[PDB]
């Protein structure tokens, strides 16, 4: 009697909204069945004030805040969203690690999701801005704490027994040059009030 | 360094829906106690083959 | 395309679920908005699997999950909800609230009044089945981080000026009340056996 969406639809919605993000090459069946039907989805996700995005080529599902009647202040006031906002050391790291992205896709165009690094290339990068506390291990330490921060926000993969990570192809509509830009103004008017 | 950047929202997750009935209780019917074996146990030579 | 949902709606449902509780005995605008407008949130909720009950005499309004009884499986497991096992402590805790609550209606009726209770009567029934953690300040300080938690989890609020606090309806609707019974005759068996 009472009408019922379709359960995989239904399925694929609260798995998405679980983990905020979905990839074709790693759940593929639930990718397909979201742009069977993506008018579905995001009719669902409207009354929360949700959204969806698309890459189609890099096969990736995303939501993201809707902001059609939001405050401009800060999407991450939104309710439902729960991990917090970012800081500018996870953004020093997401911008290496969108630089060793953008090195990545070059090598062959998107491809696939195997943007791979190893953890021993993350740390010079790092000393030469938080400088060097003269303890490798600690300096370690805090890199593996930073990176375990934007897998919370779901940038990036746990470590792996190789000392490897990959860039979950997120990066690059968090990274996306507009953003970029509105960061870049708003941190050259820091500087400027620095002094 | 714990400054908050402007970076918007993306990739963003919802979860930890806050349901009552999600609730689950503790387990303590495995209250059987065993006692120590402290008892010497050492050998007597009686079984020792010829 | 789609009309935008009222926005009042979007506002209570988003706010429920951040909490998974309405009270008109605090928030009386989204209470009634969502009183009245039970259709409209409920098919909001149908396709993520989530459901709402209501008691109009305690003033409170829940989520649940909508997922029809025993559907495929006897206990169920959902993307969006993770199921805490409480500590034995929290247990023990939250046993004596509800049996403390269950009391009180019983005393005043169903709703009638939201249950309470002291420090000066908490402290000596938590010890009465935990003894000394080592100190007073031990003892306090215990009992406000489990007081805390529970809150987090909605159960109560924090103690008021005079360290009284409140007993959150919600009480009312919990899981596995049997399982709440057998441990508290588990822990009423102890009492006596330990002295």
């Amino acid at each position: 009697s009472e009408t019922r969406t379709l359960q995989k639809i239904r399925e694929a919605t609260q798995e998405l909204l679980k983990y905020g993000l979905l990839e074709e090459a790693s759940k593929p069946n639930l990718y397909r069945i979201v742009l069977s039907h993506p008018e579905e989805v995001t009719r669902i996700l409207e009354p929360l004030d949700l959204d969806i995005g698309i890459d189609e080529i890099r096969g990736l599902l995303y939501v993201k805040v809707r902001l059609d009647e939001t405050p401009a202040q800060d999407e991450w006031a939104h309710p439902l969203v729960r991990r917090q906002r970012l800081n500018l050391e996870q953004s020093l790291l997401v911008a290496i690690l969108r630089q060793h992205f953008v090195a990545w896709e070059q090598e062959s165009g998107t491809g696939a999701s195997q943007a791979q690094i190893a953890i021993d290339d993350l740390l010079p990068q790092l000393q030469i801005y938080l400088g060097d506390p003269g303890s490798e291990s600690k300096e370690r330490t805090r890199l593996l704490t930073l990176l375990d921060q934007l897998k919370g926000h779901g940038l990036v993969t746990s470590p792996d027994a190789h000392e490897r990570i990959v860039i979950r192809p997120i990066i690059a509509h968090l990274a996306d040059p507009i953003n970029l830009q509105a960061l870049l103004a708003w941190l050259r008017e820091q500087i400027a009030q620095q002094t | 360094r714990k400054q908050e950047v402007p970076l918007p929202a993306v990739g963003v997750a919802v979860t930890g829906i806050p349901a009552i009935e999600r609730l689950r209780f503790k387990e303590v019917d495995d209250e059987a106690e065993q006692t120590l074996d402290l008892s010497n146990h050492a050998a007597d030579l009686t079984q020792i083959g010829d």
